[PDB]
This record gives C-alpha cells, sequence and structure tokens, in this order.
C-alpha cells in the first residue's frame, strides 16, 4: 500500500496544476478518495471527495466549483484538476483512502503528499481546549476537544476521528468512532466521548508519540478539522 | 480370531446398551412438562426482504454481533448482508458454484465454505488490500462437504461426503484429527456451547457425539428411521434436536443417552431441511421441504405458528445469537428475517 | 476381517462404559434452564418497537 | 332504448367490466410482484397495463360516441379522451406484434436470442413501442377540433381530407401490418415445429395459434370494415343508418379483445397459473 | 437520516449491479450434465469434445457449454443430484460393448443391466421432469466386431433377430427409450458416437438448440 503523489512545485496566480497520484497494492477502485491539505501554518482541511462509483462528487465552499476532482477505474491514477489558483490555496496536500461499510476503518492510510507553493457557513466547528501541552516520557497525558453540534447520530454512532502527524510524517488514523482502534495501533490508547465533549487518553507515552494530533468529523460531508494538539517532549 | 465371535459380542452389546437405556428410562418429558403453561399463537412477520441472490440458496449463518449473516447460492457468490440495513458488505466470488455450506467465524474475520468440490475455500475478510482473497485451500476429502463451522480463530471442523470427519488447522493446513465412526454420508454437523464437544447426523439414521481432544465417539443415537439432515445444539450444552426425511424430529440428551420425545403431525409429511434453538432453547424452529416453516415448543411439542413468508423448500436456518430475530432461507433465492 | 470388525466391537463397548443420568433429573434441568431465561427470549414474548432494532 | 344494438352493447360492455377487470388486475400484480422480471413477464406487464387502460376508457369512449351532438363538456375533453382511447389501442396492437416477433425470432435465431435477448431488450423496445404509439396519436390530437351550429357546439373533424388520411392511417397500421405479422410468424413457427429431425406432433402450438388468430381477426376486423365502408357510405342511405347505429359495436369488440387477451397470452404458461392459483389461495 | 450509510447504499447498489452483471452473464451460458456408466466412455467423450466435479468450458457456433462431470464422486445421489435441477440436458454414455462383458462384483448381473437401471433412475428422476437427455452410444466398431461371434441374446434372452449390427443397433435403441415413461415431457436424443471428429459436437449442438426451442416455446404457453 503505497500513494505516490505527484505534480506540486510553483505556481504564479490565477494558473492551473494537475495533482497525479498513482495507487498500489491495493484496489483503487473499492476504495474512495479523499484530499486533505495542510498549509505551513494550519491544520489539517478537507479538500473533495470522490465515490468508487465516480457518483455523488462533493467540494469544500472555500473550493466549491473552482476544483475538479477525476479517477480512472483502468489506470488506477487520482487526478485532481485545479483552476484560477488563488494565493490562499497555497499548502501541501495529501491523498487518503476510504472505504465505508460496516466495521469499515475510513482515513487509514495516508499519503506522502506534495507541497505546491503559490507565487506572491454552519459546518461543524472543532474547537480544542488546549494547544501545546508538555509530555515527557512514561507518563499518561489526555487530550481533550468541544464539538458545536453533537455528533452522536440516532444509529448510535459518533462520526470523531482522531489523527497522529508526526514530525516528517503524514497523519496516521489512532482511533475511529471512539470505539475502534486502527489496525497497527498500539492498544495503550483509548478515547471516549459524551455526545458533545471528546476525550483521547494516551497511557505510557513513548517517544514515537511526539507529534500533534488531529480530530475530525464525518457527520457532514463538509469535514472539518481541529487545532491541533503539539506535544513536546 | 473369527468373525461369528466379534458379530456375537457385538449383538451382546448391543442388547446390553439397550437394556441399560431401558432402565435409565423413568419418566418421560412429555408427561412432566404437562403441567408448564403453553406458548400460544406467535406471529411473525417479514421484516426485511432481501433480494440479492439470483440462484437457490443453501446454507447461511448468524454472525457474533448478531447483525451480519453470510449466504451461499448455486449461482457461486457469497454475500454478507447487514440486517439492519440490508446493504450487501462483500461480494466473494467463488471459483466453484456448487457450494452448499458456508461458515461465519466467532471473531468475524475468515469464513469458510464448500460443496461437491473437495477443497473448501477460506477467505479473510479483514485484508489489508480492500479485496477477499483466498487464504487457504484445504484439500484430501474423497466425498463432497455437507457442513463446516469454525471451531476457533485457527481451528475449523468440516464434513464431507465420505464417512468420516477431520479437523483441519488454518495454520498448517492438515488433517489434526480424522474420525471414522459414521457409516453413512454425513450430512449435518453442530458444535457444541463449550467448543469442546460437537453431533454430526448421517445418512445411516443415527446421531454421534465426538471430543475434540480425546478425538473419539463418545455416544450414539440410533432413534431415526432415515437420514438426518440438519443438528443444532441446544443452548444449555446439554441436548441437541435432529431433522430428517420421516417427517418427526427427535430430540437428544447427552446425558441420558436416548430420545426425550419426538415432534410430528398427521398432515406433516415432508422432510426436515433445517433445525435452531431460540435464545433460551423453549421454541424449537424447523424448516421443512414444504414451502413453510412451522415452530416447535421444546417442551410442550405443540406447533405454536408457522412461517408462508417463502415460495420454495426451505434450505437453512438460523438465529441469532442474541434471539433478537430469525433468518430462513430458500431455494426461491430469497433471504427473510422473523421475529 | 479384523479391521473393521474388532475395532467396532472395542468401540462398542468403551462407548458403553459411559454413566448414565435419570431422564427425570435431565427433564427437570431443562425445564428450569428454559424458564430461567424466559424473560431474556425476544422471540418468546413479544418484543416493542422500541428495543426491536428492526422495527418500523 | 331497447333495440337490439343496444342490448348487444350493453351485454358486451358488461362482459369486459367483468372478465377484464379483475382478470387484468390479477395478472398485473402477480407478474408485477409474485413473480420475477422477465422477458415474457415484461411483456405481459404491458399487455395487461395496456388492456386495462383500454377497459377503463371503454365507457368514457363509448359515452363520448354517444354524445357527439352536445358534448357541452369542453374542447380539451374531446381532444384528450380520444387521443388517449387512440394511444392504449394502438400500445396494445404495438405490444401484440412485437410478442409475435419476439416469438417468431426465438425459434428463427435460437443461438441468437440466448446470447443478445435480455430483459433490458425487452424494456427498450417496449420503450420504442410506447413512444411511437405515442407520435402516432398526435394526428387525433393535433386535428380534432370543435365546430357549432346556428344553436349548438359539435366536435369532430370539420377541417386528402384529414379524415380520410388517418382513417387509411389507422386502418393500414392497425390490421393490415400487424395482421401480416402474425400471420407469417405463426405459420413459419408451426412449418419448423411441424419439420426437422426431431419433428413431433405438437398439436398444442398449432391449436394456440390458430385459435388466438380468430380472436384477434374476428376482434379487429368489424371495427376497421366499418371505418372503411363509413368513408364509402354517405349518411343518407340506408346502410348509412345501420353503419351509424352499429359503430358502438366497434369499440366494444375492441375492448372485448383487451379483455380476452389476458386469457390468451398470460394465462397459457405452465408457470404463471401455478403463481397465480397460489397468490388466490393466499388471498383466499 | 443519514450521514456517512450513504457511501454505504452506493456500495450495496454498484454490489447488486455488478451481480446482476454476472447472473445475466452466467445465464448466458448452457450448462450440461454428464453422466454413464463406465469411465472410458466418459474419458473418450470429453476428450472428442475437448478430484470432485470435473469443470469444462467449450465454445461451438458462438454457443458456450458448461460441461459437469460428476463420475469421481462416488457417493449417494439422492442427497446431491437436485443441484443439477436446472441444467438444460442431461448426456448419457453407455457403451454398446457392455452387452457381454460384466464388472468385477457382478454376481450374475450384467453390466448393460446396470446401466439400463441407471439410466431408468435418472430418467424417471423428480428433479429432471423437464430436462431432456443425449445418449450417446460409444464403441460402435468394437460392438459390431463382437456381435460377429458373442450373440446379443446373451443379456437379452427375450432378443430374438439376426445378429447384425442394424438390427441389434435398433433394438438397443429402443430398449434404452422405452425406459421412458414421460413419452410427453422427455425426449431422448439418441447418436451412435463415431471415431471421426466434428460429428458428435455437431449432434449435440443441434439437440442443444432444439431442446432451447421447445422450453422457449413451452415457457410462452405454444408448446
Amino acid at each position: 500500500v503505497q500513494l505516490v503523489e505527484s505534480g506540486g512545485g510553483l505556481v504564479q496566480p490565477g494558473g492551473s496544476r494537475k495533482l497525479s497520484c498513482s495507487a498500489s497494492g491495493f484496489a483503487f477502485s473499492s476504495f474512495g478518495m479523499h484530499w486533505v491539505r495542510q498549509a505551513p501554518e494550519k491544520g489539517l482541511e478537507w479538500v473533495a471527495y470522490i465515490s468508487s462509483g465516480s457518483g455523488t462528487i462533493y467540494y469544500a465552499d472555500t473550493v466549491k466549483g473552482r476544483f475538479t476532482i477525476s479517477r480512472d477505474d483502468p489506470k488506477n491514477t487520482l487526478f485532481l484538476q485545479m483552476t484560477s489558483l488563488r494565493s490562499e490555496d497555497t499548502a501541501m496536500y495529501y491523498c487518503v483512502r476510504s472505504i465505508y461499510y460496516y466495521g469499515s476503518s475510513p482515513f487509514d492510510f495516508w499519503g506522502q503528499g506534495t507541497t505546491l507553493t503559490v507565487s506572491a457557513s454552519a459546518d461543524i466547528v472543532m474547537t480544542q481546549a488546549t494547544s501545546s501541552v508538555p509530555v515527557t516520557p512514561g507518563e499518561s497525558v489526555s487530550i481533550s476537544c468541544r464539538s458545536s453540534k453533537s455528533l452522536l447520530h440516532s444509529n448510535g454512532n459518533t462520526y470523531l476521528y482522531w489523527f497522529l502527524q508526526r514530525p516528517g510524517q503524514s497523519p496516521q488514523l489512532l482511533i475511529y468512532r471512539m470505539s475502534n482502534l486502527a489496525s497497527g495501533v498500539p492498544d495503550r490508547f483509548s478515547g471516549s466521548g459524551s455526545g458533545t465533549a471528546f476525550t483521547l487518553t494516551i497511557s505510557r507515552l513513548e517517544a514515537e508519540d511526539v507529534g500533534v494530533y488531529y480530530c475530525m468529523q464525518h457527520l457532514e460531508y463538509p469535514l472539518t478539522f481541529g487545532a491541533g494538539t503539539k506535544l513536546e517532549l | 480370531s473369527e468373525l461369528d465371535q466379534l458379530r456375537q459380542e457385538a449383538e451382546q452389546l448391543k442388547n446390553q446398551i439397550r437394556d441399560a437405556r431401558k432402565a435409565c428410562a423413568d419418566a418421560t418429558l412429555s408427561q412432566i412438562t404437562n403441567n408448564i403453561d403453553p406458548v400460544g399463537r406467535i406471529q411473525m412477520r417479514t421484516r426485511r426482504t432481501l433480494r440479492g441472490h439470483l440462484a437457490k440458496i443453501y446454507a447461511m449463518h448468524w454472525g457474533t454481533d448478531s447483525r451480519l449473516l453470510v449466504s451461499a447460492s448455486q449461482d457461486g457468490k457469497l454475500i454478507i448482508w447487514d440486517s439492519y440495513t440490508t446493504n450487501k458488505v462483500h461480494a466473494i466470488p467463488l471459483r466453484s458454484s456448487w457450494v452448499m455450506t458456508c461458515a461465519y467465524a466467532p471473531s468475524g474475520n475468515y469464513v469458510a465454505c464448500g460443496g461437491l468440490d473437495n477443497i473448501c475455500s477460506i477467505y479473510n475478510l479483514k485484508t489489508r488490500e480492500g479485496n477477499v482473497r483466498v487464504s487457504r485451500e484445504l484439500a484430501g476429502h474423497t466425498g463432497y462437504l455437507s457442513c463446516c463451522r469454525f471451531l476457533d480463530d485457527n481451528q475449523i471442523v468440516t464434513s464431507s461426503g465420505d464417512t468420516t470427519c477431520a479437523l483441519w488447522d488454518i495454520e498448517t493446513g492438515q488433517q489434526t484429527t480424522t474420525f471414522t465412526g459414521h457409516t453413512g454420508d454425513v450430512m449435518s454437523l453442530s458444535l457444541a456451547p463449550d467448543t469442546r464437544l460437537f453431533v454430526s447426523g448421517a445418512c445411516d439414521a443415527s446421531a454421534k457425539l465426538w471430543d475434540v481432544r480425546e478425538g473419539m465417539c463418545r455416544q450414539t443415537f440410533t432413534g431415526h428411521e432415515s437420514d438426518i439432515n440438519a443438528i443444532c445444539f441446544f443452548p444449555n450444552g446439554n441436548a441437541f434436536a435432529t431433522g430428517s426425511d420421516d417427517a418427526t424430529c427427535r430430540l437428544f440428551d447427552l446425558r441420558a443417552d436416548q430420545e426425550l420425545m419426538t415432534y410430528s403431525h398427521d398432515n406433516i409429511i415432508c422432510g426436515i431441511t433445517s433445525v435452531s434453538f431460540s435464545k433460551s432453547g423453549r421454541l424449537l424452529l424447523a424448516g421443512y421441504d414444504d414451502f413453510n416453516c412451522n415452530v416447535w415448543d421444546a417442551l410442550k411439542a405443540d406447533r405454536a405458528g408457522v412461517l408462508a413468508g417463502h415460495d420454495n423448500r426451505v434450505s437453512c436456518l438460523g438465529v441469532t445469537d442474541d434471539g433478537m430475530a430469525v433468518a430462513t432461507g430458500s431455494w426461491d433465492s430469497f433471504l427473510k428475517i422473523w421475529n | 476381517s479384523i479391521a473393521q470388525a474388532r475395532k467396532l466391537v472395542e468401540q462398542l463397548k468403551m462407548e458403553a462404559n459411559i454413566d448414565r443420568i435419570k431422564v427425570s433429573k435431565a427433564a427437570a434441568d431443562l425445564m428450569a434452564y428454559c424458564e430461567a431465561h424466559a424473560k431474556e427470549d425476544p422471540l418468546l414474548t413479544p418484543v416493542p418497537a422500541s428495543e426491536n432494532p428492526f422495527r418500523e | 332504448w331497447n333495440e337490439p344494438p343496444v342490448i348487444l352493447s350493453m351485454v358486451i360492455l358488461s362482459l369486459t367490466f367483468l372478465l377484464g377487470l379483475p382478470g387484468n388486475g390479477l395478472v398485473l400484480w402477480v407478474a408485477g410482484l409474485k413473480m420475477q422480471r422477465t422477458v415474457n413477464t415484461i411483456w405481459f406487464l404491458h399487455l395487461t397495463l395496456a388492456d386495462l387502460l383500454c377497459c377503463l376508457s371503454l365507457p368514457f369512449s363509448l359515452a363520448h360516441l354517444a354524445l357527439q351532438g352536445q358534448w357541452p363538456y369542453g374542447r380539451f375533453l374531446c381532444k384528450l379522451i380520444p387521443s388517449i382511447i387512440v394511444l392504449n389501442m394502438f400500445a396494445s396492437v404495438f405490444l401484440l406484434t412485437a410478442i409475435s416477433l419476439d416469438r417468431c425470432l426465438v425459434v428463427f435465431k435460437p443461438i441468437w436470442c440466448q446470447n443478445h435477448r435480455n430483459v433490458g431488450m425487452a424494456c427498450s423496445i417496449c420503450g420504442c413501442i410506447w413512444v411511437v404509439a405515442f407520435v402516432m396519436c398526435i394526428p387525433v390530437f393535433v386535428y380534432r377540433e370543435i365546430f357549432t351550429t346556428d344553436n349548438h357546439n359539435r366536435c369532430g373533424y370539420k377541417f386528402p381530407t384529414p379524415l380520410v388520411a388517418i382513417t387509411i392511417t389507422r386502418l393500414v397500421v392497425g390490421f393490415l401490418l400487424p395482421s401480416v405479422i402474425m400471420i407469417a410468424c405463426y405459420s413459419f413457427i408451426v412449418f419448423r415445429m411441424q419439420r426437422g429431425r426431431f419433428a413431433k406432433s405438437q398439436s398444442k402450438t398449432f391449436r394456440v395459434a390458430v385459435v388466438v388468430v380468430a380472436v384477434f381477426l374476428v376482434c379487429w376486423t368489424p371495427y376497421h370494415i366499418f371505418g372503411v365502408l363509413s368513408l364509402l357510405t354517405d349518411p343518407e342511405t340506408p346502410l348509412g343508418k345501420t353503419l351509424m347505429s352499429w359503430d358502438h359495436v366497434c369499440i366494444a369488440l375492441a375492448s372485448a379483445n383487451s379483455c380476452f387477451n389476458p386469457f390468451l397470452y398470460a394465462l397459457l404458461g405452465k408457470d404463471f397459473r401455478k403463481k397465480a392459483r397460489q397468490s388466490i389461495q393466499g388471498i383466499l | 437520516l443519514s450521514a456517512e450509510d450513504k457511501a454505504a447504499v452506493e456500495r450495496s447498489k454498484m454490489i447488486d449491479r455488478n451481480l446482476r452483471e454476472d447472473g445475466e452473464k452466467a445465464a448466458r451460458e448452457v450448462k450440461l450434465l454428464l453422466l454413464g456408466a463406465g469411465e472410458s466412455g466418459k474419458s473418450t467423450i470429453v476428450k472428442q469434445m475437448k478430484t470432485g466435479i470435473v469443470e469444462t468450458h467449450f465454445t461451438f457456433k458462438d454457443l458456450h457449454f458448461k460441461m459437469f462431470d460428476v463420475g469421481a464422486q462416488r457417493s449417494e445421489r439422492k442427497k446431491w443430484i437436485h443441484c443439477f435441477e436446472g441444467v438444460t440436458a442431461i448426456i448419457f454414455c453407455v457403451a454398446l460393448s457392455d452387452y457381454d462383458l460384466v464388472l468385477a462384483e457382478d454376481e450374475e448381473m450384467n453390466r448393460m443391466h446396470e446401466s439400463m437401471k441407471l439410466f431408468d433412475s435418472i430418467c424417471n428422476n423428480k428433479w429432471f421432469t423437464d430436462t431432456s437427455i443425449i445418449l450417446f452410444l460409444n464403441k460402435k466398431d468394437l460392438f459390431e466386431e463382437k456381435i460377429k461371434k458373442s450373440p446379443l441374446t446373451i443379456c437379452y434372452p427375450e432378443y430374438a433377430g439376426s445378429n447384425t449390427y442394424e438390427e441389434a443397433a435398433a433394438y438397443i435403441q429402443c430398449q434404452f427409450e422405452d425406459l421412458n415413461k414421460r413419452k410427453d415431457t422427455k425426449e431422448i436424443y439418441t447418436h451412435f458416437t463415431c471415431s471421426t471428429d466434428t460429428k458428435n459436437v455437431q449432434f449435440v449442438f443441434d439437440a442443444v438448440t432444439d431442446v432451447i426451442i421447445k422450453n422457449n416455446l413451452k415457457d410462452c404457453g405454444l408448446f
């Protein structure tokens, strides 16, 4: 499982760029693709989404109508055609796969990403209490957040996903729905929630935990990421 | 020495066993359960209607979560259904379209199947690639596979068309223990609640109890007069029912070593295809060859109800682990849920 | 000759040495088990739509 | 009035709403819910729908034929009701013709039907037939106008003349081509089933073919015969009086044809009767 | 009342479409069942047409064929014969030379008698009521050579005729066809297997076409 993104570099205002990503190691047709943007001084941000059948393509308000996403089933390559690129869009883009079914783990694998530098409402609001806290090896820490709307759906499922972005690496899914841990994640991670307030407990902290923890909601298609909590050793 | 003495000793042992079973028969179950109130009429309706398969369904099994259920049909594809939403989770295209048996591991990771092909195909549902692939092909049987059930997360036991049973290890893929007590084609197989014992029925009109660790036959029952089509273990683990073509179900107990009572009716002349017990065991649902499924009281032995939702032979029947609902499959290419 | 003959006699003589429990005790135990879980059988009694997940 | 034409018309009408409505309803419900969606099943569904619509329009059609002198129901209704009637009639005729052509092609190209004949092709053909039927009805809606005498209004074709043109067009495309197509299809089927190295008696095929053809002809001949004679016979000669008095029998028998169709195509199958009886027993 | 289950419903619809497409493609190929006593005959037939269930695919005149051979099963057919209820036709193979040769454990029983009993049991089965049968009489030259010395009355004492090929062939054909009871529903397609190729395949194609025509005509009610 690997995602090699290409098409970055510099670009002048109002230009156009076509980002390409070749999927390998898995069925690209069955998995849906997500574009997560992250600026040099900002957290993650959802860009667009495309389903397996190339249907129900939805875009964010900040890029609503200006960008378009396409995919090639027999070629197994994702394309993102951007037009009239603005200076505010200067940021790095991440490619993420997703498969939706009972017991699935969406946003499990995160690509490498390519840096794209531009030459010179009513959505869910996620707010974190603290942005940076000191941590020491062997101790226990907890990360808390809040949401402007209850994510607990009538079906009992809570659409809350946590991610960890280590320095120099892409984000990784730690816990999805606060009940099931992602594959390969140590069992020392635990999450909880009360419908509106959520918490992420990390027991037996280790040097491998140094990074920025991000939160994401999936109840509504206009995803919104939190401010991000950085743990400094 | 000679076959005459061996046959004489066998006949003497059979006579002794029959005399012991007769002496052990102190009282019956019907006369004692007469003081219990009747369950009355039970009205079950089709809550969900699954119309995915395009061929005759032959087997199904519920998962540990009591929400996912696997189904096998002659079309050569396995479908994982979501009982609450009727959604298709995965579609496993089988290399052999003659599948007639399927199993769902308790952990929800692996699923097995088989049929006319002596090779049992194992499939993993939680692969990192997201596509279901053949985990391991268990070959070595001579006859067709009739029933299979996951003994554990890494061990599986299945019955073949021949008069033998084998226990396979997913790690190595070899027969850890081979049972050779049956004298006819094995058709049914069911595991006990403790996972240490399992019962199996064959066309020799008898049901025998086997031990996993000991690897030997613990008990043998000969209450039926025809072939046994299905078998289910009582929730308490001390009894089990069996379905046969003579249209006369018979309940047996592992401690009494005989048949407790029978379930039959005059108008019921068709054979049984599947049998299952409720969470409490008070209701014994059995699917017949007819287009209807009847419900029997485990203690009173009365027809508490009938299900006329299908229009073809009922092939399989399975009650959820939580007893919240029961699914019934038939050759009509439909799988409905009742409760 | 003795492969399928002596083995059958051995199996039948070793299977008969098992212990036998009274049928009345087994019937009483089965009745007690069925009565204990009478309240935990959604199929035995009518479960309301509030708890039934299949209820529309 | 107690005239023989009126008595026969009322008897034929009562036979339509007594035989067709229950039978057509049952056939539609069965083929729609209690049976799979096979090619023949889709054909039977479309035919039953067309026949039910024709039977439901029969009373309105006869009431319009009777009230051709005043018709105080306005302009759009005189253009709509006959338009819908003719549309349903042409749809039923085209569905019968397509069923005949399919039954013929089954025996004419067996290998082709096993590779390309599916439910999608049948649905596409039915859609094309219903579309062509709509285009065949526009002449009825566009030319149908209203005129008025010195004291009352009258709806008709006051306006070759559109009346004769549309009459000949309907005649041709409703009797000459469908009838000859069905005749050729059944004749070829019988000729190929009676001959060959594996020939057999199969008298049932011949009987079904001849009875269906006879019913269709006896039903659809009088209407067209009175139509062609109406343009050649003036309303002054005594023959014109008989034509005007027996015209309603034409539509009566045309609707009786739609009421009898469910009994000649759907119920003949050995599999449909089983499901029908099962559903009846279930309801009862 | 849906937040994330939209993708689940989309996946379900895609899987349903894929299954429907596979079914339309599956039912597009003809399926046949191969049966008959003796392994040499079935082996020769499979070779001319080109363990458990043995699957074989071969296309002839733009028509697909799925041959099913269950000779390697060797188990009670009463519990799995019903799986072939939806087959188009059953090909029964029997070697004419078996009229004289017998099996190992015969006990005064001719192999031809066992073949006839098997044919009668498979023909009068309740699961093959509407399924046709294609009887192929293998070992034509061998039988023609044996009848020169070994008479046919050895297996059929009631047979009274000349020890020739045409008469004996017609008598065997009649005896094999007399076992059929559903003279109206069944239709036995008999043929003498030839040594040269491109001959049996043509007869199989013709029989399959005739059976398909008859089935489609019966489904509509005209037959």
